[PDB]
DNA sequence: CTGGAGAATCCCGGTGCCGAGGCCGCTCAATTGGTCGTAGACAGCTCTAGCACCGCTTAAACGCACGTACGCGCTGTCCCCCGCGTTTTAACCGCCAAGGGGATTACTCCCTAGTCTCCAGGCACGTGTCAGATATA
DNA sequence: TATATCTGACACGTGCCTGGAGACTAGGGAGTAATCCCCTTGGCGGTTAAAACGCGGGGGACAGCGCGTACGTGCGTTTAAGCGGTGCTAGAGCTGTCTACGACCAATTGAGCGGCCTCGGCACCGGGATTCTCCAG
């Protein structure tokens, strides 16, 4: 028989998992040349301390994660799991970024 | 250090000559110091009192950022002092809405 | 720094327990942050009076203003009695 | 030249941060729509911390170039000095 | 006819947004403003002009409250406000 | 005084939704506003009465209600 | 007066002794002030000047607060670099809500 | 008593010559001043600081105010400072 | 209505290590001891705005009947995001290799505070006037 | 509305003084040069974790629709808020002391910093019991 796990118990899981771990997520050095990419608008060929844009990527994503949270809260209201784009307008928009 | 000569232990010296070298005001109170030390050995001996509880409450005797995370997040003054503070390794709050658990 | 004041403070508050050079690092960028928050908004708390020294007055008032309640009494409570301690030697 | 290196962050990392961030279920235009929110958020951020660097004339970015610039939006960052 | 609901609404909205003045009523607010100030001395001495400088800080405020509760309301597919939805709004500005 | 708070009467506060542009008010919202107003104007009250109290004056000027507001982000124009 | 050296009106000599007694360092170099005033004095000229079309266009011939708040909130940059100001005796914009 | 009323009439008859002002909007166009006076003395203290400088040139006040203005008012914000301050010492 | 297998997790235990905590020279910054000039503590007093009460005016608050329009639940649809298997590369790390600009030391300077004087710009302060209110024919 | 009379808030005028402009000295912040190196960049090369892809498919987003309560609004009721007016006085602000305190310089010296141990908390690991879950009952 086909061992599968139902819709949320291994993705809940997951959730608790990196609820219990405290390091980064995403890849590395692709998200690391995406930052010279940006950069280039600016000055070409530029040197890079790989520790600050470790920063970077730490306030970044927890930037994103706090706006997760709230667009979360407003998926709660809404009677969704799902989150949608202007449900993340909203969250912004309250916030002042629009 | 003029806090052993008051029973403390925070740097009056380094930090007083920090307000004369950080461009605040024109001159310095010699209670301001003192006063002011107190109250960050204060706050200090509670930040590390959290710490060191959360510590204990994970099997653990070093204190990491994990430790920083639910003890300054669970505690409701440092979370409204340190509202727009985020910290480097913090992580996140365990916290599941009932409406996304199953229901057993 | 401020590692050795830290590690003074966790010898008296819980001697056997470490910490991480990460968490120490947190703990200096805390005491970097209280220090102009407080040397700010005292400042102008300052000029507002127009006075050019900040004295015991002006650290109280401004710590009444910026410390949440029940931390800022006994803020006031071991501050005044440090201050009057070593203000009388 | 390169190019879409966003889209080097994937749509399954984007459910890692999402997963971390207390999201149970992601509609599939979120992705794309949110590597944008984040581009949009690093030039708020990352053009200005360049220009402190810009302002000490220097090719390399130093810490405290992010930390200045995150302070200066009131997303203050702790454990750099 | 007995007036639609609506008509009179966004009418008096238009007019009150299209106005200025001061809207919430002098002695009520400034007797209150000196009877929550008795938790620290009671009797104090007021400037008029704080006390109009309050109102003006304190309107635009409240008012500022109802945008962003309305666009929550109307996001969330609604046009009524509930007293949960503020705060909702609260704890995303963080209150 | 007593229970001045409700002297900030429900037309009062729909007049200031009208400004606030709403077209439907929950019952419930009247009381949940004067509560967040509560608090908030009990913030502004508590640092602007330690303002005047540190000065050892008796009368609370606007200066100091300005300065106020300013700590809490919200800056108020309008006194040259 | 030193604007009028440079073809400005904010007062040079005013901003220039307030800026250096203005307790940020001891020294503050010559050319600084000179900026600064020309920067805000910029900023005068296109808020008098959104102001003045807000009076001309409403019938008006004194600019009042109201004037200065859809002057400001129909300024996109001025609604952004005000995003943290409240308008005393201004009132608010009638941003129509499209169910509204 | 100081206050920037006379400067800012002078510029509304630079600008639009039949048109008046209410003594309200003078004053708080004065307090708007004040605090674009506070914000830029401010970042451009924090920006002296940051370096350790203790001097404030034209180009942590120009570098501020990049920092502060989003794009082209801070583009003529610039132009408009550079050639007065260029003008006035080149007189 | 609930237990059975088995993946996930807890726990027990064993291994290695490198980061953490403790030691050891080595300065220089914190402390003292005065000194100098002044910000500010101090006492008494004006006036004036805040307070406080009287009295007239009416704007504003309150209550009720009524209807609709708004929330909300039931019920129904369906497609899209979860789950899992499969392939693929390109992420990760260790290593190799070059070298720029950051950090340091020192040189050289030119730029701003401080003194002192001087005076017209700038502040306070009435005066005209025109935008606009009022009466009668 | 003509005409004629009547007002008030702001434009325009005045007198007085005090804050900024000149020019100089003096000391020191900043640009500049040179120079070492260490971390930064960029390549090779192996291993494999992980993204992409795709195939179900149950379930969550969403619509329709029907029910019902409650909040708005008109209209009539009721009134204390607001203005003016009168009168008082605490205390903001002023005026006049007068100095002990905080900055400063120089001299002192031990705390605190950088480099260097070395060992055990914790990561990693492997293995068995328990727990939790999905899918059977």
């Amino acid at each position: 028989k086909p061992h599968r796990y139902r819709p949320g118990t291994v993705a809940l899981r997951e959730i608790r998992r990196y609820q219990k771990s405290t390091e980064l997520l995403i890849r590395k050095l692709p998200f690391q040349r995406l930052v010279r990419e940006i950069a280039q608008d600016f000055k070409t060929d530029l040197r890079f301390q790989s520790s600050a844009v470790m920063a970077l990527q730490e306030a970044s994503e927890a930037y994103l994660v706090a706006l997760f949270e709230d667009t979360n809260l407003c998926a709660i209201h809404a009677k969704r799991v799902t989150i949608m784009p202007k449900d993340i307008q909203l969250a912004r928009r309250i916030r002042g970024e629009r | 250090t003029r806090s052993s000569r008051a029973g403390l232990q925070f740097p009056v010296g380094r930090v007083h000559r920090l307000l004369r070298k950080g461009n605040y005001a024109e001159r310095v109170g010699a209670g301001a110091p003192v006063y002011l030390a107190a109250v960050l050995e204060y706050l200090t001996a509670e930040i590390l009192e959290l710490a060191g509880n959360a510590a204990r409450d994970n099997k653990k005797t070093r204190i990491i950022p994990r430790h920083l995370q639910l003890a300054v997040r669970n505690d409701e003054e440092l979370n409204k002092l340190l509202g727009r503070v985020t910290i480097a390794q913090g992580g996140v709050l365990p916290n599941i809405q009932s409406v996304l658990l199953p229901k057993k | 720094s401020y590692a050795i004041y830290v590690y003074k403070v966790l010898k008296q508050v819980h001697p056997d327990t470490g910490i991480s050079s990460k968490a120490m690092s947190i703990m200096n960028s805390f005491v970097n942050d209280v220090f102009e928050r407080i040397a700010g908004e005292a400042s102008r708390l300052a000029h507002y009076n127009k006075r050019s020294t900040i004295t015991s007055r002006e650290i109280q008032t401004a710590v009444r203003l910026l410390l949440p309640g029940e931390l800022a009494k006994h803020a006031v409570s071991e501050g005044t009695k440090a201050v009057t301690k070593y203000t009388s030697a | 030249v390169l190019r879409d290196n966003i889209q080097g962050i994937t749509k399954p990392a984007i459910r890692r941060l999402a997963r971390r961030g207390g999201v149970k279920r992601i509609s599939g235009l979120i992705y794309e729509e949110t590597r944008g929110v984040l581009k949009v958020f690093l030039e708020n951020v990352i053009r200005d911390a360049v220009t402190y660097t810009e302002h000490a004339k220097r090719k390399t970015v130093t810490a405290m170039d992010v930390v200045y610039a995150l302070k200066r939006q009131g997303r203050t960052l702790y454990g750099f000095g």
